[PDB]
């Protein structure tokens, strides 16, 4: 059957997951694919600055920081982000998604770090001589009407 | 574009409101010529409202071809 | 036939249709149908009865000095 | 830089999101208790009871892909915390549920006030807006946004235009019910409708500039009789009408909202509030405004002219019963001062 | 200043005009009596019915922006107080309902009176009573509406610091609302005897 839950709320109890360490990641993706569960923080009694998997997430947000700077370089220059038309091919619906392996993701954090350093070099070269462009390009303008 | 929809929908209902108005002065409806302040002659008015209603049918068909293309 | 019983005549017809629709409504989004219609008919009814009772035995009548003598 | 930037840009959008998940997964795994001596991760969460079985059936398929097949990773208990609130919503009920949510999140397993809000809200708009001509226009702009909703969903939109599309079903009803009212008010673009016979009647003969008064014949069935338009004393009728409408329409909307209190105390099994909170307020206002609402109907179904009695006033009736009780100026019915 | 210079001058014309009519033997011509006997008793009653609801509603809306404008201030760092300090908005409104009741009580007494029995004893009393009943009830509630608002912003602050201070302050704000109830009483004892116009 199916409860409608428009005259009253939906009746619901809480449920535990004794998750293994081997598949700690791989089982948790599936809930995110499913999208019906809300968790309760028992770890809130412990402080927020020191937690278990901070060494992991702290590494990733710095890696996710850098991707916004890749998009920023697209903004300045005459380029468009070639985008997808729909979101039906990323397993957002009921269909499942096998999670990536560590080698897929270890390459990403690696690809974030060595890639930008090439881009930080090329933009310094441009800016080192682009400031030379405007200082002289103005110097001729006063001469044209001299 | 939007500049034509304005004169389209306006001219559309303008034809439909004015056509019904003309039919009532002709037939001497109480609410429209029953009082003294209202005009005395009915069909002398309906002959004026047909003509004005055509003017909106001009802009309905004219700008009706423009939105089509 | 114009009297307070006429209101009562329609209060029964509408308080019967309100019961048959409680029964015959489809299961799919059933409280949507069930509460929408019954709650609507009453507020359509109340505004008809009140508009009707105020005309049965009025205390003031229309008065004007504007009509043409031809009417 | 640009041929490289062009090369990175095509790849970027795909594996942008794929890392955002991978960090979010560990945000919710922090909140579990990670025991060191024993490899057990304890995470507890809420799940609607309808989809226990989907979760049970779906979990079993993952562990077959793995070959581990732990003895059990699922168990439910009852506790005394506050569970959250979730109402299921389709395209229709959502624009009406977005309104009741803004004022307050409803307690667990009480009445949602979003079902009566589907009809009371746009119908009260009709009482004020109240015209067939304007209400017709609101419907069409709501009859356009609705039909083409699949085109409009994909394309981008402004912000003034999103709220219209988010509430395209709110505006539909306000235009429909505005046409049913104006047929009773008998207004269309400030003009009237002359379909049925008028129960009023004029004299047989008069002259120009000479005042006249009407004679009643019968009753006008559906709405305001069209003889009032253009008249001198019209507003002495509508004003004394529309007041008594809104009082009765306010006495009904409130009490209907007030018996939802009763249908909640009977759920959580709290009987003291029925005898403590509900009933005393029921006996207070029903004994004042229920007496005011019922007398107004009695005054209308009584021909005070034929009987020869004067029609009593209702303001002096409500006042003297507090100040000078047991006293009357004009009688309404037997044993009035007794009640 | 200019607006303060007039007030010294209106006093001076009244004193020249008060003597010129006196040293010449015309002092009885400035007769406030005839100004009270010949003026229509309906004017004095329709002012006490509009000033009662007039000066009362000014009281309520005054106390609301002293109250609300500070509740919104404290609720930038402590937004939990908006539902606990709502009470002070109720005691500012109720005085308006005290006024709206009197105006309906006195409107019952406005009737039509003949031309011969207009300026009689029972009709001059009524107008003069319905007038000073509207000033008393409209001035008392005008001030109760201000002493509650002021007192309502101090509790809206102390609640934000520590919640233990709130209930201890309503004993002040409840003694502020008594004042609006005492004019409501005295305003009626005046008009308890006055009979409608004949």
């Amino acid at each position: 059957e199916k409860e409608e839950a428009i005259f009253r709320s939906a009746e619901m109890a809480l449920v535990q997951f004794y998750i293994p360490q081997e598949i700690s990641r791989d089982s948790a993706y599936t809930l995110g694919q499913l999208g019906l569960v809300q968790f309760r923080d028992l770890n809130s009694k412990v402080r927020a600055f020191q937690r278990t998997f901070v060494n992991e997430i702290r590494r990733l947000d710095n890696v996710e920081r850098q991707y916004r700077y890749f998009y920023s370089l697209l903004k300045k220059h005459d380029i468009k982000l070639y985008e997808g038309d729909t979101d039906k091919y990323l397993d957002g619906s009921g269909e499942l998604y096998v999670p990536p392996s560590g080698s897929v993701i270890d390459d990403y954090v690696r690809n974030a770090s060595y890639l930008e350093e090439r881009l930080i070099q090329m933009e310094d070269a441009t800016d080192q001589i682009e400031v030379q462009k405007n200082d002289l390009e103005q110097y001729r303008f006063i001469l044209q009407s001299g | 574009t939007g500049k034509a929809w304005c004169c389209t929908v306006l001219s559309a209902f303008g034809v439909v409101i004015l056509s019904v108005i003309a039919h009532l002065f002709n037939t001497n409806h109480e609410s429209f010529v029953g009082s003294i302040n209202d005009p005395e002659d009915g069909p002398a008015v309906a002959h004026t409202v047909y003509l004005a209603a055509l003017v909106y049918l001009v802009f309905f068909v004219f700008c009706g071809f423009q939105v089509y293309l | 036939m114009s009297s307070f019983y006429t209101v009562v005549g329609v209060f029964i017809v509408v308080s019967a249709m309100s019961v048959l629709f409680w029964i015959m409504a489809p299961k799919n989004n059933q409280a949507v149908w069930r509460s929408t219609v019954i709650l609507t008919l009453a507020m359509m009814f109340l505004m008809w009865a009140i508009t009707f009772l105020c005309q049965l035995h009025p205390l003031v009548a229309p008065r004007r000095s504007d009509l043409r003598p031809e009417f | 830089l640009e041929s490289e930037l062009y090369a990175i840009a095509k790849e970027l959008d795909s594996w942008f999101q794929d890392v955002t998940r991978e960090k979010a997964i560990f945000e919710i795994l922090n909140k579990s208790n990670y025991d060191t001596n024993r490899k057990i991760l304890i995470a507890e969460g809420w799940i609607p009871r309808d989809e226990l079985a989907t979760l049970q059936a779906r979990l079993g398929e993952m562990i077959a892909r793995l070959g581990i097949d732990v003895p059990s990773i699922i168990q439910v208990l009852d506790t005394n915390h506050t569970p959250p609130t979730f109402h299921r919503t389709n395209k229709f009920t959502a624009g009406f549920q977005s309104i009741c949510d803004c004022y307050g999140i409803a307690q667990y397993r009480e009445i949602n006030a979003g079902l009566p809000t589907i009809v009371t809200f746009p119908f009260m708009f009709a009482i004020m807006f109240g015209d067939m001509g304007h209400g017709f226009l609101m419907t069409l702009a709501a009859l356009s946004l609705v039909l083409n909703e699949k085109k409009i969903n994909k394309m981008k939109r402004g912000e003034i235009f999103d709220m219209a599309f988010t509430g395209r079903y709110i505006i539909l009803l306000m235009g429909v019910f505005s046409m049913y009212t104006g047929f009773l008010y008998n207004d269309i673009f400030s003009k009237t409708m002359t379909i049925f016979k008028s129960g009023w009647k004029w004299p047989d003969h008069w002259k120009k500039g000479e005042s006249i008064t009407a004679t009643s014949v019968g009753t006008y069935p559906i709405g305001l009789d069209w003889a009032w338009h253009g008249t001198e004393n019209a507003l002495l009728f509508s004003n004394s009408y529309k007041m008594k409408l809104s009082i009765l329409m306010g006495f009904i909307h409130m009490t209907y909202s007030y018996f939802f209190s009763l249908a909640n105390h009977l759920y959580f099994n709290s009987m003291i509030d029925i005898i403590g909170n509900f009933i005393p307020g029921l006996l207070f206002m029903q004994g004042i405004f229920g007496y005011l609402s019922v007398c107004i109907v009695y005054k209308w179904a009584v021909d005070w002219v034929k009987d020869g009695k004067p029609a009593p006033g209702l303001l002096n009736m409500l006042i003297n019963m507090f100040l000078s009780p047991g006293t009357i100026d004009d009688e309404l019915y037997p044993h009035q001062a007794k009640v | 200043s200019f607006s303060h210079f007039l007030y010294y001058l209106v006093l001076i014309v009244v004193i020249v005009y008060g003597l010129y009519k006196l040293f010449t033997g015309h002092g009885s011509d400035i007769n406030f009596g005839k100004f009270l006997l010949r003026t229509s008793p309906y004017m004095w009653a329709n002012l006490g019915i509009a000033l009662c609801v007039g000066l009362s509603v000014v009281g309520a809306a005054w106390g609301i922006f002293i109250t609300g404008s500070s509740m919104i201030g404290a609720g930038v760092r402590a937004p939990r107080i908006t539902t606990k300090n709502l009470i002070s908005i109720i005691f500012c409104e109720v005085v308006a309902i005290y006024g709206l009741i009197i105006a309906i009580v006195f409107s019952s007494k406005l009737t039509v009176a003949t031309a011969e029995n207009m300026y009689s004893k029972s009709n001059l009393y009524t107008g003069y009573s319905l007038f000073w009943a509207g000033i008393t009830v409209g001035a008392s509630n005008l001030i109760c509406g201000i002493a509650v608002g002021i007192t309502g912003a101090t509790a809206a602050i102390s609640d934000a610091a520590d919640s233990a201070l709130f209930v201890k302050i309503l004993v002040i704000e409840i003694f502020g609302s008594i004042l609006g109830l005492l004019g409501l009483i005295v305003g009626l004892l005046m008009a308890g005897k006055a009979s409608e116009f004949q």
